[PDB]
């Protein structure tokens, strides 16, 4: 089966859309059309952030896919499927997941990490670009994958600094050392 | 009206129709689906949303194609009643089976229906008596009440009850209604054909019976709504006419036991044993529809197949609550070879009282429970060491209370097929005196074995001259 | 947030890539998960109710779960056959089986494959499996005889034909014997030109061993008697669904000879062993379980199966069906779900003892846990007569030996003294069925009280000669009892003196 496997619930349709457009090779365009689309959920917020409830019908479901898509015409016509089986299914709660999940699936697809180094104060864009180098430099980005790196604060991380990208993590905190020295200064 | 549906679902007879108009039927209504062979009649019980109803349907789904069109034909059924259902045998649909061709109905009245108020209950306490010295003795019955009947079914317990028809409804002159939910189709039509043959239906001429017959073939669920059927019919009769009624249902365990089947499939989660969580409302309210009421008090006969004689299932349980009188049965007494198979330490009645039925009809039945209780008691004494190594005050006691269970023995009318023996009524006046006489050990110079399968006192005097020979 | 049959990816799949499967989805499926003997199936939309279905692994199922979008088969065959995605045509019928005359002499699977392969099944037609009972108003009352050529069974439980009437008892007494005594019994009837005075008896095996029911039908043909019956088989090794559907097969084709207005027998055995496969079955379809595990259904299953066999009325031509549904009972401990059941179905029950049958009666029949809800008359009036207050009298030995383990008073002693000496007279083994003439003389002694002329060493030597002796003094008088069916005064004497004179002797 098609590149990258999601094991999502509810996330199963969006495993579903890729390998269908996948293999109707319209991948780009369905990622696009997501993203028009997924910008039209949030640039539709009232009772399209506050109507994503179950609430609506089968009929007045059907009705809110109509309004949607009098809004633009740039949908992969795959995904004007994936609306009908969306309304029908009345998946709505997870309808913005199912957009999340494609969307990972898709830049999997066309590669590209993500990343992040959460730390305990928000670090240099040098440092930023220092790591960004250090760990293209590093054997992990092995190329055909490429990187996001947010340097987030998290007052969590309390010593060291922690790295985290392709499941892969060092995590430098105080909390570790400290708690090695607590024990055996109590025993 | 038409109202459009399609059957989405059919799990079992507990079909699931999709009202594709949002003009949905209301809880407790009732459809038909059109089908080539007749149609079926589905009753909304659940909206489970989306305009998806789950419908409980009281006829054996086969057949179905998955979404079949549907037709709102609205409300309760409505039944028909009149006097043109005495004599007919109905269908649940209330369609008369035994083609006595259609019913000239003049009511047609819905199948659900709500219990008389407190205030409008009028508690009666006239006595009813069958000649049956055991239930006389033990448990006097009173007319317009709730007698019940507990143990295995058609142990000769189908039996039992026949005799009661054969007593007590050839010595009612009110209506009577005999609904058999489970009923044993050839009994049945003996039964049927003996109602025909003693005049109590006849076919030219009227009938001051009725009958409502469920056969245990006809899937649960039609077996569920024969209980509320056979309901309506004597809710006519105890209002419309007004008259006063007698009631037979044989058996409510099926009614229970139905329940339970379809409450799993309705998807309600199970509450013990098995037993639908809605058994004891739905009990109450079926029982309370039976009730003394200043419009009509109507006498009930309640037959419990207790199932393997447990009667802790909590449906026989609850079967108690609804009841005034009870009349367990017990196969042990069976086993004992006691016709009537009555428990004697589990019959009651609010009746049986020191003044009801007076301090000496009190008094003896006191002595005789007493005795027998006595007598059970010693059982494991008496087995392990014999009862002449017990106390010879207590063996006058024991050969009494053995000469006591045989005297119970009687011997009944319709039981005179089965047995070979005539039956015996006996007056209840007279069962006082004769048993009062035992206790005093009058007659106690005779043989245990004269005391069994008789009546009267004097039956076993002339039974003792018998044994002689 | 929830699971829908859609979700399945590659039927999802379908949905994304435009829509559907171009409406091959209404009378063809295509197989989804599968496994615990039920396949979930993707179509079939015009499926009927309980419609066949064969699969192209040749397994045909019995459709049972309609639910929106899928469809719950039961499989009747083995897993290992079926395999996913598999295309699932449309039998387009309901379940039946074929039915018609051709299958006296037959032994067929509960598919109605000729298992003992004596060619194809000669039948007229097919008759779905499950068919309502006949009502109150098709119903007529039982008259006709059956005689089991058992005189317990025979004279304490009167047998009659389209009745619906228990054979309880424990378990691997030969349980069977009983039964087949009756089918060898009721040969001379069924060699009797008149076909309502033929039976056509139906043995209806399930659960049983696949060897063992091959060394029953060689008894069978060895007691030349396997052209008049018909043998229905689910055996220990045909799949529990399979099982499942075998009674109910079964009366279908012996409704075939009832709705003939024609007099029929079916033997059920044993049902114990088809409350195990629906509770398999149930389990299987995750359904809760009932009390003693067993499926709250299981009563309805019973009482659906139980009430097809009947004595149709005059206008349907009497069709009598007997059913003799052969209970194994749990113990002997006849409180049980499974007996309670049947027994509140029933008419009459035949418990047998172990006891009895351990001290040397095969077949050893309880009466005090056998009735007959048949009553007065559904065998030989003759056999009313003579049989007139025995019951009575064996539950007076019943009673006397109640209290036998102190001292005896002579009433007590006497009964003791008739109650054994019957005891004896009634004692019968495996494969020795009495003839009707023959049984009235034999309870004509007893009841008279002329076997008490006969000690009990001397009951059996009695007995042999007692028959010859009354053919050799006058066979006029069994002859009588033979076509008069009766006894006249004059004959009842002649008999009491035949009695007399043979005692003497």
């Amino acid at each position: 089966p098609p590149p990258v496997r999601l094991f999502g619930v509810e996330g199963t349709y969006a495993t579903a859309l890729y390998q269908a457009a996948a293999k109707n090779s319209s991948i780009d365009a369905a990622f696009q059309s997501l993203q028009k689309v997924e910008s039209t959920v949030k640039k539709n917020p009232k009772l399209g952030h506050l109507l994503l409830n179950p609430a609506l019908s089968l009929k007045d479901r059907n009705s809110v896919i109509d309004a949607i898509v009098e809004t633009h015409k740039n949908l992969d016509g795959y995904v004007v499927n994936l609306l009908k089986v969306l309304s029908e299914n009345n998946r709505l709660g997870c309808f913005e997941k199912i957009a999340s999940d494609f969307g990972v699936l898709n830049d999997a697809h066309n590669g590209l990490l993500k990343g992040t180094v959460t730390s305990a104060e928000p670090l240099d864009p040098k440092s930023f670009k220092r790591i960004e180098k250090a760990l293209s430099a590093s054997k992990l980005v092995g190329q055909g994958k490429s990187l996001k790196l947010e340097n987030v604060v998290k007052p969590e991380i309390k010593g060291g600094l922690i790295v985290e990208l392709g499941d892969k993590t060092v995590d430098l905190s105080i909390s570790t050392k400290i708690q090695k020295l607590n024990k055996v200064l109590e025993d | 009206t038409p109202i459009t549906g399609k059957v989405t679902a059919v799990i079992g007879a507990i079909v699931d129709v999709h009202f594709e108009q949002s003009e949905l039927p209301a809880i407790l209504n009732a459809l038909e689906i059109k089908t080539p062979q007749g149609k079926l009649v589905l009753e909304v019980a659940q909206h489970l949303g989306e305009n998806t109803v789950r419908t409980i349907a009281m006829d054996g789904t086969e057949g179905l194609v998955r979404g079949e069109k549907v037709l709102d034909t609205g409300g309760p059924i409505s039944v028909p009643v009149g006097r043109e259902t005495l004599g007919r045998i109905i269908n649940v649909i209330g369609e008369p089976i035994d083609e006595r061709g259609p019913i000239k109905s003049k009511l047609r009245k819905p199948i659900h229906a709500d219990p008389p108020s407190f205030a409008e209950q009028s508690t009666s306490a006239e006595i009813l008596e069958t000649g049956i010295k055991v239930v006389d003795l033990l448990a006097p019955y009173a007319r317009g009440g709730k007698i019940g009947l507990f143990g295995g079914a058609g142990v000769g317990k189908t039996v039992f009850i026949q005799e009661l028809i054969n007593n007590i409804a050839k010595a009612h002159g009110g209506f009577s209604v005999f609904t058999g939910v489970g009923e044993r189709t050839r009994e049945g039509n003996d039964l049927y054909r003996e109602m025909k043959e003693t005049g109590v239906i006849n076919l030219e001429g009227e009938s001051k019976v009725a009958l409502v017959f469920g056969q245990m073939n006809e899937p649960p669920g039609a077996r569920a709504r024969v209980a509320l059927t056979g309901l309506t019919i004597a809710e006519y009769f105890r209002d419309e006419e007004g008259q006063d009624v007698l009631l037979f249902i044989d058996n409510i365990f099926r009614f229970t036991q139905a329940g339970s089947e379809v409450s799993a499939l309705l998807g309600r989660i199970p509450s013990a044993v098995g037993y639908q969580p809605t058994l004891a409302t739905d009990m109450g309210l079926l029982q309370e529809r039976i009730t003394t009421t200043k419009k009509g008090s109507v006498t009930s006969v309640q037959a419990v197949y207790v199932p393997a004689d447990d009667l802790t299932d909590p449906a026989p349980a609850t079967t108690f609550a609804h009841l005034d009188a009870t009349t367990v049965l017990s196969r042990g007494i069976s086993e004992l070879g006691i016709y009537p198979a009555v428990d004697p330490l589990d019959s009651k009645s609010r009746l049986l009282d020191a003044a009801v039925v007076g301090q000496e009809h009190y008094d003896v039945a006191s002595k005789v429970q007493e005795t027998l209780q006595t007598y059970k008691s010693l059982q494991d004494i008496i087995a392990i060491l014999g009862m002449d190594e017990l106390s010879e005050q207590d063996k006058l006691t024991v050969e009494r209370a053995r000469k006591i269970q045989r005297f119970l023995s009687q011997p009944f009318a319709v039981a005179e097929v089965f047995t070979g023996i005539p039956g015996k009524l006996v007056r209840l006046k007279d069962t006082v005196a004769s048993f009062k006489a035992v206790l005093e050990g009058k007659y106690d110079n005779i043989p245990e074995h004269a005391f069994y399968m008789v009546g009267g006192i004097e039956d076993v005097v002339a039974k003792a001259e018998k044994l002689a020979a | 947030t929830k699971a829908q049959p859609t979700e399945v990816s590659s039927i999802l799949e379908e949905r994304i890539k435009g829509v559907s499967d171009e409406a091959n989805l209404n009378e063809t499926g295509r197989v989804l998960a599968v496994g615990d003997g039920i396949a979930r199936v993707f179509g079939l939309n015009n499926i009927q109710a309980e419609e066949l279905v064969e699969f192209s692994s040749g397994v045909k199922g019995m459709a049972l779960n309609l639910e929106p979008g899928q469809v719950g088969i039961v499989l009747f065959g083995s897993d290992r056959l079926v395999k996913e995605g598999e295309l699932v045509k449309r039998t387009g019928n309901i379940v039946d089986v074929p039915v018609g005359p051709g299958l006296l002499g037959r032994v067929v699977d509960a598919l109605g494959n000729p298992i003992d392969g004596k060619g194809p099944i000669d039948a007229a037609g097919r008759s779905r499996a499950q068919v309502k009972a006949p009502g109150i108003l098709p119903r007529r009352s039982v008259h006709e005889p059956v005689q089991t050529g058992l005189k317990a069974v025979d004279a304490l439980v009167p047998i009659g034909r389209g009745q619906r009437e228990l054979i309880i008892g424990d378990r691997q007494t030969g349980k069977t014997a009983v039964a087949l005594d009756t089918i060898l019994n009721q040969k001379r009837w069924n060699n009797g030109s008149d076909e309502s005075k033929k039976l056509y008896c139906v043995y209806v095996a399930v659960g049983q061993k696949r060897s063992t029911v091959a060394q029953l039908v060689q008894t069978l043909e060895q007691h030349d008697a396997m052209k008049y019956s018909i043998i229905v088989a689910a055996t220990a090794s045909e799949a529990a669904p399979l099982q499942y559907l075998a009674p109910f097969t079964a009366a279908s084709i012996g409704e075939w000879f009832r709705d003939n207005g024609k007099h029929a027998l079916i033997v059920y055995d044993d049902l114990s062993k088809q409350a195990v496969a629906y509770r398999q079955l149930s389990l299987l379809l995750r359904r809760p379980p009932g009390r003693e595990a067993y499926p709250g259904d299981v009563f309805y299953l019973h009482s659906r199966l139980l009430e097809r066999a009947a004595k149709l009325s005059e206008k349907e031509g009497s069709g009598s069906l007997t059913a003799l549904p052969v209970i194994e009972t749990q113990g002997g401990d006849v409180s049980a779900y499974i007996p309670t059941n049947v027994i509140s179905i029933t008419d009459g029950q035949i418990f047998l003892e172990a006891e009895l049958f351990y001290k040397g009666i095969r077949p050893a029949i309880n009466v005090g846990l056998s009735v007959s809800r048949v009553g007065s008359a559904a065998q030989v009036k003759a056999l009313k007569q003579v049989a007139g207050s025995l019951k009575l009298f064996l539950a007076q030995y019943r009673e006397v030996a109640a209290f036998a383990q102190s001292d005896l008073d002579a009433s007590t002693k006497q009964t003791l003294v008739r109650g054994e000496r019957l005891t004896q007279l009634l004692k019968q083994n495996q494969y020795s069925p009495l003839a009707t003439e023959e049984q009235v003389p034999l309870i004509y002694a007893g009841v008279n009280g002329h076997l008490d002329g006969i000690e009990l060493s001397r009951i059996g030597e009695f007995e042999s000669s007692f028959l010859s002796y009354l053919k050799s003094n006058h066979n006029e008088l069994l002859t009588e009892i033979r076509e008069k069916g009766e006894l006249s005064k004059e004959l009842l004497a002649s008999l009491k003196s035949a009695t007399e004179s043979f005692v003497a002797t």
